[PDB]
């Protein structure tokens, strides 16, 4: 085509601009802090009747403290391996302690996003900004639960539930009734596993997604096949009972 | 034809404002310094969508800010997107 | 029109891809408008004879000003406009003429009420930069590829008219085609017609059409299509 | 074929500038709106800054430097957290070496041929980024407008945005009763809140989303934000 | 295309790509600066048009005066002439490093070329597009050299750029014949208000402001003053005083 | 040298570095393997007709990263044998500094590192390399099964086989074969993986190798004379009309 | 494709489309000169034009002062000729540097030409169109004169000119070097050989100028100067008397 | 673009035309001379007595014609 360099009629790069059709392309996964814990989950779907779901992982950990998700392309969901997990590392080399949610982010958003047609010093040999949503939540040991999220464009903001993938447009559009600030760990358990159902175009299944939360106190643990399938009785139970 | 300034544009839209119907709220310097680059010919185009902005709002005549609802009428890709403003 | 002081477009464009529901939207306006309806394109335009391409349409834009209710769409701009830099190769100096008698019909004077002027293209910015300057064109039709539950009702359009098993569900569907245009979602229609062909069903299921996409779009769809061709020019 | 005249870094118009700033200079209204002025003893920086979302929040432009300076930046932020968190370096850089106030001439004139070499050297993209510094030195409190094509110069007040231009000339003639009434940033603060409803014509004033910054002689710099704005509001 | 435009690294018929010659349309586009070389000094001058109320004067000064002894005005685009200054002084600073000795007028001049020159050999550097003038005092005596944003000097007893470039050095081959060798420099500060007066007849639009930085062989030997004060309204009022509507 | 990126991000997400990475593997042979119980399968074919030359004086798709782990694949020639070389002294890196085995998951994750890098950064281009890995863990008899993507994607599976029409030759697997109930002798392994390379070669025996991975550091490579007695058994019972 | 517009490649034709260009118009400066032997001299003239009154005409030169023994004729566009001058300057330091002998003919031509044939090599790199003669007095071999083209031609010239009237003033030096059979000029006092240069120069032209409407310098043994404004009018006038 | 011996004889008839003041020289402006011909050279009194239209007076100075001599120079080709 021509340069890189070429900007939009708005003044944005066309790169950026158009990292958000990858993200639809990806996985649909529905973040969620609240007063207790901060809920994660993915959507595994499926590739094949034969695929298996024990070795992929679509949830990372970065710190035990905190919690990381990805909906895109894996290429770059490992390129924060090599920065984000080093730099929650670096901050327990130098001030030894967790690093607060809204630092990390802005932290990582200087690691996240480099790139450009080329420079001596720093390295813009990255094409394309970002293939994939990355989610960041945690605990900050002065405010607290905090959710955020890594955008395919490169910025960050603050996200009281955040809904990424193809089908964030419809479950945004219901989420800002379903949040609220009363919301548990348990409710929330049961909500985003509903409003999952409508998105996930196959029946709930243990190896068609995958979920997690993010303790203050044991850190962040996995929901287990044996404990993910149990949420999903208790969603067939509950649905049940709402009539 | 050189590039209009602030006080050329003001004497180019004077000509086509002199049919139009306005509340006497306008301020030429002000709609001038808006506008960067932008000949007669497009200077033109923006009284004409003017009013067509009031079209749908059933007003009786143009005002102030119909001018400025001008530029928001789709001619230099002024339109809005997705992303970093929403 | 008289008391604001406003007068309605003349000139438009229409860009974008090669009629995936652009240009089928361009002939449904016009059925609506109950006017006289003249096609006239670009291609044969060109001709031999100096005039040919220029002085005889100028007797159908003369004759527009004559008989009164007319509307008339400019077609295969590609084969007048465009822009130029060594200044041609020669034997395009009428084909960029006819460009600039267009303006003539335009310069002087002309009345916008009985005459309208639409134009076909692939991109916008193709033409003479100085030829899609405005004036000729109020105007812009922007065309790309719209939201998602913006095409639902494409779904409903062609399902009026075809049987479909109550109960299915569009909501599912719709999540496995991405981004596209009317034309491209006629096609997973299209080929989940010849489902009940082959495989021979009574109506159109929803495993009909949620294997189509795959079918379609990422099966038979594959590479051919325009994406990075439009960006300005 | 603007394609070559504008994709093309090192490539000069037929006008003398480049399209690449053009599109630049577009970017401050497509960003959010901010006001400033400076009052001289007294300075205050007023940016209203939407969100994405009811839910969500905004990114905070302003970045503290140190006690008797700051800067908030209109438009976009691509390239800021590094451009600004090393010119953020250059201000502790010029106290901690040079031991230099930071005036607004250096400080625009670096970064003045800073964006040029982009287009001087090939390789790189334009920043395109609207930044207003403002510092306090022994002469008093100075503003600077930067430009993505490297202005520099210094003003009483400017409002950059989106339909901000009602607040940057209504001002003009108050302008010289702000500058001469020093001693009660409460009032000069309210100067700049009526700016923001006159530069709203569809919303209302906000609260979150609403950020007021101030710097002086005896008052640091510090960014109000939640009940810090509530008596402005 | 063809290749003038994209490329400065190609061979125009006239010698001249038409790269470089979009370079003479963004300085013609500015505004106008005028110089003085006569037998006292050279005196400068330099214009700020007042977009509004906003700006403040006595702030942006064009006019770059590398030490004391050795001054510099630009045109155009902000950017690309500063970017000269920083190289201009930069070697005046290596200058004295080596030879521990101020810089001459010619020597000065050299360095400017260079960087011209060499900026349009490769097809992946943007060369300036700004016009370069300047001059000072020396041990030899006054010297007035403008550059080109062809890359083209030579000496210069009088400079102009912006609007009427070449009208304006009209008005300085009428104190040729009335002075041989300029005799007095400080009538000729009035005479460059009245100069840059002449274009204010079809450029007038808001107000004006002028700002002038000079040196002389007499009164400076080598150093650095400014016109302010009385001597700032009386050469403004000179101007005003022939045409008083 | 290179300071610009020879790949560009894609407006819709289709990108001409991933369309062409993915048809190499359409282009070249096929590479049929399938997981068990105490060791792994892997079968393989040969584009050439006319065969002048022997098995083992020239390697096709044999490689070696571990003692216990063979890894086979086709999705190249030259641009596969340079993420294998540098895959080999990324395990014995693991033998400079963790002293111990690296597992089939990172194994995976290094040759995929790799194509990271050629994805996002620039000045070099990524490959239609597409890797199926295989092998053991130190004290583990547990095979695996990662289907390396170009991109970077790689997943868990079992009966997977990627090549010419595999995706068709797959689906034959995937009701007949049971990946609950994975077959325990080595030999059944082979009946099912024998019965899948029919689809794709046909005849020309040849050029059908089969490589089973045992653990313990033993490798089995079965010939001409034992295939064809699997070829047999084929035509008895699927001839009959009952 | 093909077009030596922006790239440079081999034509069909045989020839580079930027080699042509280089060579067609060298006479946009609008000037003419001419360089001759002396006997132990060399007497080289160069044509002056000056459309200001502001002008100083000390300033303006076509012969820039090499080494002590060595001049310099260049005829081209004014920013692209001290590209090659402050160069071959540079370049004639570095000959003492590594030798300590004054810089002979067969070395500053040769090194100019063959930095300009590397320009061939390098695609990205602007080569220079800017005709160049270096002219001197050797003290072996006496006078001599070395045209550099900007393809890389150099050779032994006994006389040569520029502008589109180097072939009229040619026609007229060639019948009086055939019936002499001599290249240079045997006739002592160089004083009478500047004016006996401009007698084919006035054939071409036609008119007469002033003191510093001429270009007119004198390289002569172990000594190079450059005429000032007194010395050029004496000669103006003083041929007169004779012819 | 010969020299003064050549245009000379234009000169004689391009003073001739115009009525000015006695006070003239033309050898500076040959100099000035750049790109010009025998239609150019008509330029020079043409562009230059515009200006003297307005101040109700046919004299043209020796500067007031080198300005239009100049203005020639910057509209060639």
């Amino acid at each position: 085509d021509r340069g890189v360099s070429t900007f939009s009629p708005e003044g944005r790069l066309f790169q950026v601009e158009y990292s958000l059709e990858a993200i639809k392309l990806g996985s649909t996964a529905i973040g969620i802090a609240t007063k207790e814990g901060v809920v994660l989950g993915v959507e595994k779907r499926a590739t094949s009747p034969l695929l298996e779901s024990d070795s992929i992982e679509k949830i990372v950990e970065i710190d035990r403290h905190i919690g990381c998700a990805m909906s895109g392309l894996t290429a770059d969901a490992r390129s924060m391996i090599e920065h984000a997990r080093t730099a929650a590392v670096t901050h327990n080399l130098y001030y030894d302690e967790d690093i607060n949610v809204e630092s990390l982010t802005q932290s990582v958003c200087d690691l996240a996003l480099r790139f450009g047609e080329g420079a001596s010093g720093e390295e813009r040999l990255m094409s394309r900004p970002f293939g994939v949503a990355l989610l960041i939540a945690g605990h900050d040991a002065d405010d607290g639960y905090q959710l955020f999220h890594a955008e395919p464009s490169g910025t960050f903001y603050r996200y009281n539930a955040k809904a990424i993938g193809s089908g964030s447009e419809g479950a945004q559009a219901e989420l800002l009734n379903e949040w609220h600030s009363s919301l548990t760990l348990k409710e929330a358990e049961l909500l985003v596993l509903k409003i999952l159902k409508q998105v996930m175009e196959e029946k709930l299944d243990e190896n068609n997604a995958q979920l997690s939360c993010i303790t203050k106190q044991d850190g962040f643990k996995i929901y287990d096949n044996e404990k993910t399938a149990e949420l999903i009785k208790e969603l067939k139970e509950k649905e049940a009972a709402e009539s | 034809f050189p590039l209009p300034s602030e006080d050329s544009r003001a004497q180019i839209l004077q000509i086509h404002s002199r049919k139009m119907t306005t509340d006497d709220d306008i301020n030429w310097q002000e709609l001038a310094r808006s506008t960067d680059e932008f000949n007669g010919a497009q200077l033109k185009a923006v009284t004409v969508e003017a009013g067509m902005i009031a079209l749908r709002n059933g007003q009786s005549s143009v005002k102030h800010e119909d001018f400025v609802e001008g530029i928001s009428e789709v001619q230099a890709r002024k339109s809005k997107s997705v992303s970093f403003y929403a | 029109f008289a008391t604001l002081g406003i007068d309605p477009p003349k000139g438009i464009l229409l860009y974008g891809p090669p009629g995936t529901g652009k240009t089928l939207c361009a002939r449904a306006v016009a059925n609506r408008t109950d006017a006289t309806f003249i096609r006239v394109i670009g291609s044969e335009l060109v001709q031999k004879y100096v005039g040919e391409g220029a002085r005889m349409v100028r007797e159908l834009f003369e004759m527009a000003r004559t008989k009164k209710a007319c509307i008339i769409f400019f077609d295969e701009i590609d084969a007048v406009g465009g822009a130029r830099f060594d200044d041609g190769a020669g034997g395009d100096n009428e084909v960029q003429r006819t460009m600039l008698e267009l303006i003539t019909q335009l310069d002087g004077f002309d009345p916008r009420g009985n005459i309208k002027v639409m134009f076909a293209t692939n991109r916008p910015n193709t033409l003479d930069p100085a030829l899609l300057r405005p004036g000729r064109i109020d105007r812009k039709v922007e065309f790309s590829l719209p939201d998602l539950e913006g095409r639902a009702n494409i779904f409903r359009i062609h399902s009026k008219s075809m049987s479909v098993e109550r109960g299915i569900r569009w909501e599912l569907i719709s999540r496995l085609c991405p981004n596209s245009t009317g034309a491209e979602l006629r096609s997973v229609c299209t080929e989940a017609g010849m489902f009940a062909i082959r495989a021979r069903r009574k109506v159109a299921t929803e495993k009909d059409f949620l294997k189509a996409v795959d079918k379609v779009i990422s099966g038979y769809k594959k590479f051919s299509s325009t994406s990075r061709y439009m960006q300005y020019n | 074929f603007r394609n070559n005249y504008d994709g093309d870094t090192v490539t000069f118009s037929p006008t003398g500038r480049l399209f690449q700033v053009e599109y630049a200079l577009e970017a401050i209204k497509q960003g959010s709106v901010t006001v400033g002025l400076r009052s001289n003893t007294h300075a205050v920086l007023v940016a209203l800054k939407r969100n994405a979302d009811e839910l969500s929040s905004y990114q905070k432009k302003i970045i503290k430097c140190d006690e008797h300076m700051g800067l908030s930046l209109a438009g976009l932020a691509p390239d800021a957290r590094v451009l600004s968190n090393y010119l953020r370096q250059q201000c502790n850089y010029s106290s901690l070496v040079f031991n230099r106030k930071l005036a607004v001439e250096r400080a625009g004139h670096l970064l003045c041929d800073k964006a040029q070499k982009n287009t001087q050297s090939y390789g790189g993209r334009p920043y395109g980024v609207g930044l207003l510094i403002i510092g306090y030195d022994k002469s008093g409190a100075h503003l600077l407008e930067f430009q993505p094509s490297g202005n520099v110069t210094e003003l009483y007040g400017t409002a950059i945005g989106a339909r901000s231009q009602g607040a940057k000339t209504y001002l003009e003639r108050t302008l010289d009763t702000f500058i001469k009434i020093d001693g009660n940033p409460d009032e000069l603060i309210k100067a700049g809140v009526e700016a923001i409803s006159q530069s709203l014509r569809d919303e209302s004033l906000t609260v979150d989303n609403l950020s007021i910054a101030i710097v002086g002689k005896d008052t640091p710099f510090t960014i109000y934000d939640g009940e810090a704005v509530a008596k402005y509001i | 295309g063809t290749g003038y435009d994209l490329s400065n690294s190609v061979f125009s018929p006239d010698g001249r790509n038409f790269q470089v010659e979009y370079a003479v349309k963004a300085v013609e586009n500015g505004t106008t600066s005028i110089g003085i070389k006569c037998n006292d000094g050279v005196v400068f001058a330099v214009e700020k048009l007042i977009t509004s109320k906003l700006l403040v004067p006595q702030k942006n000064v064009k006019i770059q005066v590398v030490d004391r002894h050795i001054g510099c005005v630009y045109s155009g685009l902000i950017p690309d002439g500063r970017h000269l200054v920083n190289r201009g002084r930069e070697e005046a600073a290596s200058f004295k490093k080596l030879y521990k000795t101020p810089i001459p007028i010619p020597a000065f001049a050299d360095r400017l070329g260079q960087y011209v020159q060499a900026h349009t050999l490769y097809n992946s550097v943007r060369p300036f597009g700004v016009s370069t003038i300047f001059g000072g005092v020396d041990k030899n005596g006054a010297h007035l050299y403008m550059l080109e944003p062809s890359g083209s000097y030579w000496g210069y007893k009088g400079a102009a750029t912006g609007k009427g470039r070449q009208s304006a050095k009209a008005e300085l081959e009428k104190l040729v014949d009335h002075h041989p060798e300029g005799l007095s420099a400080r009538e000729a500060v009035k005479q460059a208000a009245k100069i840059i007066y002449l274009a204010h007849e079809d450029n007038k639009e808001k107000d004006f402001e002028l700002e002038i930085s000079w040196c002389s062989l007499s009164e400076t030997n080598g150093l650095h003053k400014f016109v302010k004060g009385d001597l700032l309204q009386e050469a403004i009022d000179f101007a005003q005083k022939e045409i008083n509507g | 040298g290179y300071d610009r990126a020879l790949s560009i991000f894609s407006p819709d997400g289709h990108i001409f570095q991933v369309e062409y990475a993915l048809e190499a593997v359409k282009r070249g042979t096929c590479a049929v393997g399938v997981k068990g119980k105490n060791c792994v399968v892997l079968g393989c074919e040969r584009r050439s007709t006319l065969k002048l030359q022997d098995t083992r004086i020239t390697p096709s798709k044999v490689s070696k990263i571990d003692s216990h782990v063979v890894l086979s694949f086709s999705g190249l020639n030259a641009d596969s044998r340079i993420l294998i070389e540098k895959a080999r002294v990324e395990a014995q890196s693991h033998r400079l500094t963790l002293e111990d085995p690296v597992t089939v998951e990172y194994l995976t994750r290094y040759v995929a590192g790799v194509q990271q890098r050629y994805t996002q950064s620039g000045g070099v281009r990524p490959f239609g390399v597409s890797t199926l890995i295989a092998g053991f863990d130190p004290r583990d008899d547990e095979p695996k099964l990662y289907q390396t993507e170009p991109s970077g994607i790689y997943s868990s599976w079992s009966a997977q086989t990627i090549g010419r029409n595999s995706k068709t030759v797959r689906e034959f697997l995937e009701k007949n074969y049971d990946r609950k109930e994975p077959p325990a002798t080595v030999e059944e392994c082979v009946k099912l993986t024998v019965r899948s390379l029919l689809e794709v070669v046909q005849t020309g025996a040849k050029n059908i190798e089969i490589t089973v991975v045992k653990p313990d550091s033993d490798i089995v490579a079965l010939s001409s004379e034992e295939i064809n007695q699997y070829v047999t058994q084929i035509e008895q019972e699927k001839q009959e009309q009952q | 494709a093909g077009y030596d517009r922006h790239i440079t490649i081999f034509s069909p034709e045989g020839r580079l489309y930027q080699v042509e260009y280089a060579f067609k118009a060298t006479n946009q400066t609008n000037i003419n000169s001419l360089a001759v032997r002396g006997k132990d001299c060399t007497v080289v003239i160069s044509q002056k034009k000056v459309p200001d009154k502001l002008l100083d005409p000390t300033t303006v030169s076509y012969i820039f002062c090499i080494s002590r023994t060595i001049g310099m004729v260049v005829n081209g566009p004014i920013p692209d000729a001290r590209n090659a001058a402050l160069r071959a300057k540079a370049e004639a330091a570095e000959f003492r540097y590594k030798y300590g002998y004054d810089m002979p003919c067969d070395v500053l031509a040769k090194r100019m030409a063959n930095l300009s044939q590397i320009y061939t090599q390098r695609a990205y790199m602007r080569p220079l169109g800017v005709i160049l003669t270096f002219v001197s007095v050797d003290e072996e071999l006496g006078p001599s004169i070395y045209k550099t083209d900007p393809a890389g031609y150099y050779v032994g010239y006994k006389a040569t000119a520029t502008g589109p009237k180097q072939q009229e003033i040619t026609t007229n030096l060639e019948n009086h070097f055939k019936k002499s059979k001599i290249d240079h000029i045997n006739e002592e006092s160089w004083e009478k050989v500047v004016e006996f240069a401009i007698t084919h120069m006035i054939d071409a032209l036609g008119t007469e100028f002033s003191k510093n409407d001429l270009e007119v310098g004198v390289a002569t043994k172990d000594k190079f100067f450059t005429l000032s404004a007194e010395n050029i009018e004496e000669r103006l006038v003083a041929i007169a008397e004779q012819d | 673009l010969p020299n003064e011996a050549g245009r000379l004889e234009i000169f004689k008839i391009h003073t001739a035309k115009v009525k000015k003041t006695g006070e003239f020289d033309f050898e500076a402006a040959v100099k000035m001379s750049d790109g010009f011909n025998g239609a150019d050279i008509r330029n020079c009194a043409t562009e230059a007595g515009f200006f003297a239209i307005r101040d109700d007076r046919d004299h043209i100075n020796p500067d007031d014609l080198m300005k239009a001599v100049r203005k020639v120079a910057e509209v060639k080709k």
